[PDB]
């Protein structure tokens, strides 16, 4: 049962940059992982899972990275609409297990 | 090899040791149920099933009776009233590379449970819908075979731990495997309680001068008396003579 | 000759016996090795895929009458066996147990194996077959019976009385 | 198209069970790794239970020993029954199937409230 960090806890950035989040990992999580984007009012969606892997349809703006207990996603240039909650999930322990992270609400300006 | 169709030898027709066997020094995890290990050691049957293969180290706690999870329960899975050991040795250093000693892909996708020593090996595409990814691409294309990705950087819980598990059949058993050691020095001409190969009895052991026949291992005298008895290790025959009793 | 075979059934569905002999060694095997319709005349080999459970190998069992006798009760297959030298001569000689094989196949049917030299091997042929030397063997059938043995000072036997035969000999 | 839709939410007195219910299209449930998972108003979310296709099943160790996952094969449905509904239990309670390293959860369903009396 490896308990996950996530930071910063917010974030606000300028339209048009890049935008930097890092979770961390208590075990090893080296390739176990998922990133969830639940824009408020609905159900998260599935970004990029396992090590930096981009889910089908998901914007290639999205980029994954880090290994071992620390990883990190990057938004290219982030639009209106990228305002949500996001979480890094592991599954070091698939049959049965989970463990998710504290989110991070994501706006701008 | 891989837990996906596991490596099988059928022991018979030996004496079993076991003096190596839980008593080695590299073993890591050993327990039988039903059968005690000194018993064990001496305890002989009809065949012995071997099982070897790897597996991670967070899924040894599978391998139990009846214990479900998933490597015991779509890969490889063991009877409710399964009698025999199994062992798991930490093979942190023997089967594994820091490019991943993942050569072996265990099964985790399966369409029903198995039955007790099933071997079970198969390449096909698990799925969903109509077509697997042969025609279709996303949706519907699982692939049972996962790599392990096997490296040093792994912790326990993914190290790769080498499985045996030894299952004693005892059905019409003419058995043929029984190793016990068990043979003392012989004492002569001395009130001894002997026991040659079976042959129990009490008496005074004397060098022979009867020709036994290489196939004869017992003699008789008259009235069903066991009078003589050939040596099984240095084949000399030896003379029995009940010490003296009496009326006083 | 050359060898027997023992079994059920000359098809796969049961475990049948071999036994082979040869001028380097005897091969001794149970794997439910499916026949043709006759048995191979030794071209080394002639049956179906194998399963066998058990194997064994020794020394060969080699004017000269040969004598065999299969026995097979205890779940264990019994052989005993003796070679003099000299139809059947009316001299007297008793058998030694040769070996105690423990395999518990249910034997109830039994052929013989051939051999020649240079011989073609086919999984069916005609009555027309291939030469051979002059030869010939015997077949007689156990049955439960009361003998009354002598031996003598040596431990050997030497003469035997058929209890059941005529009114003196009972 | 391809969703999962959920029922069973609603409000039930502390102590007391409720039924969930979960059916899926476009894909069969059978043969796919079902899951439950909760989400308290405001928190994270946390695995609750999922079923194999073998009928193994598993809970989180919260619920252990009061939820029992259970599936309609025949419909291509799965249910959760729940009993004693204490005050935490109060949640938007999600179904997905979950693929594992071949894909992390992706279809998710569309959620059900579950708050008590009180
Ligand atoms: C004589 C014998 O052992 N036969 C079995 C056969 O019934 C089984 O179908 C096969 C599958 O491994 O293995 C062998
Ligand atoms: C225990 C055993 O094998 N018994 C067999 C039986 O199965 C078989 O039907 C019969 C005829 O061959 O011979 C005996
Ligand atoms: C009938 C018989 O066997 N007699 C034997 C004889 O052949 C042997 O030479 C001698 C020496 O042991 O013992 C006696």
């Amino acid at each position: 049962e490896r308990v996950m960090t996530q930071s910063p806890a917010t974030l606000s950035v300028s339209p048009g940059e890049r935008a930097t989040l890092s979770c961390r990992a208590s075990e090893s999580v080296s390739s176990d992982l998922a990133w969830y984007q639940q824009k408020p009012g609905q159900a998260p969606r599935l970004l990029i899972y396992g090590a930096s892997t981009r889910a089908t349809g998901i914007p290639a703006r999205f980029s994954g990275s880090g290994s071992g207990t620390e990883f990190t996603l990057t938004i290219s240039s982030l639009q209106s609409e990228d305002s949500a909650v996001y979480y890094c999930q592991q599954y070091n322990n698939w049959p049965p297990g989970y463990t998710f992270g504290q989110g991070t609400k994501l706006e701008i300006k | 090899a891989s837990v996906y169709a596991w490596n099988r030898k059928r022991i018979s027709n030996c004496v079993a040791d076991y003096s190596v066997l839980y008593n080695f020094a590299p073993f890591f995890a050993f327990k039988c149920y039903g059968v005690s290990p000194t018993k064990l050691n001496d305890l002989c049957f009809t065949n012995v099933y071997a099982d070897s293969f790897v597996i991670r180290g967070n899924e040894v706690s599978q391998i139990a009776p009846g214990q479900t999870g998933n490597i015991a329960d779509y890969n490889y899975k063991l009877p409710d009233d399964f009698t025999g050991c199994v062992i798991a040795w930490n093979s942190n250093k023997l089967d594994s590379k820091v490019g991943g000693n993942y050569n072996y892909r265990y099964r985790l996708f399966r369409k029903s449970n198995l039955k007790p020593f099933e071997r079970d090996i198969s390449t096909e595409i698990y799925q969903a819908g109509n077509k697997p990814c042969n025609g279709v691409a996303g949706v519907n294309c699982y692939f049972p075979l996962q790599s392990y990705g096997f490296r040093p950087t792994y912790g326990v819980g993914h190290q790769p731990y080498r499985v045996v598990v030894l299952s004693f059949e005892l059905l019409h058993a003419p058995a043929t495997v029984c190793g016990p050691k068990k043979s003392t020095n012989l004492v002569k001409n001395k009130c001894v309680n002997f026991n040659f190969n079976g042959l129990t009895g009490t008496g005074v052991l004397t060098e022979s001068n009867k020709k036994f026949l290489p196939f004869q291992q017992f003699g008789r005298d008259i009235a069903d008396t066991t009078d003589a008895v050939r040596d099984p290790q240095t084949l000399e025959i030896l003379d029995i003579t009940p010490c003296s009793f009496g009326g006083v | 000759i050359r060898g027997w075979i023992f079994g059920t059934t000359l098809d796969s569905k049961t475990q049948s016996l071999l036994i082979v002999n040869n001028a380097t060694n005897v091969v001794i095997k149970v794997c439910e090795f499916q026949f043709c319709n006759d048995p191979f005349l030794d071209f080394r080999v002639y049956s179906s895929a194998n399963n066998c459970t058990f194997e064994y190998v020794s020394q060969p069992f080699l004017k000269n009458l040969r004598e065999f006798v299969f026995k097979n009760i205890d779940g264990y297959f019994k052989i005993y066996s003796k070679h003099t030298p000299i139809d059947l001569p009316q001299g007297f000689s008793a058998l030694e147990p040769l070996v105690d094989l423990p395999i518990g196949i249910n034997i109830t049917r039994f052929q013989t194996l051939l051999a020649l030299h240079r011989s073609y091997l086919t999984p069916g042929d005609s009555s027309s077959g291939w030469t051979a030397g002059a030869a010939a063997y015997y077949v007689g059938y156990l049955q439960p019976r009361t003998f009354l043995l002598k031996y003598n000072e040596n431990g050997t036997i030497t003469d035997a009385v058929d209890c059941a035969l005529d009114p003196l000999s009972e | 198209e391809v969703q999962l839709v959920e029922s069973g939410g609603g409000l039930v007195q502390p102590g007391g069970s409720l039924r969930l219910s979960c059916a899926a299209s476009g894909i069969t449930v059978s043969r796919n790794y079902m899951s439950w998972v909760r989400q308290a108003p405001g928190k994270g979310l946390e695995w609750v239970s999922v079923m194999f296709a073998g009928g193994s099943t598993f809970y989180a160790d919260s619920v252990k020993g009061r939820f029992t996952i259970s599936r309609d094969n025949s419909k291509n449905t799965l249910y959760l029954q729940m009993n004693s509904l204490r005050a935490e239990d109060t949640a938007v309670y999600y179904c997905a199937r979950d693929l594992g390293v071949v894909g992390a959860t992706d279809y998710w369903g569309q959620g059900t409230l579950v708050t008590v009396s009180s």
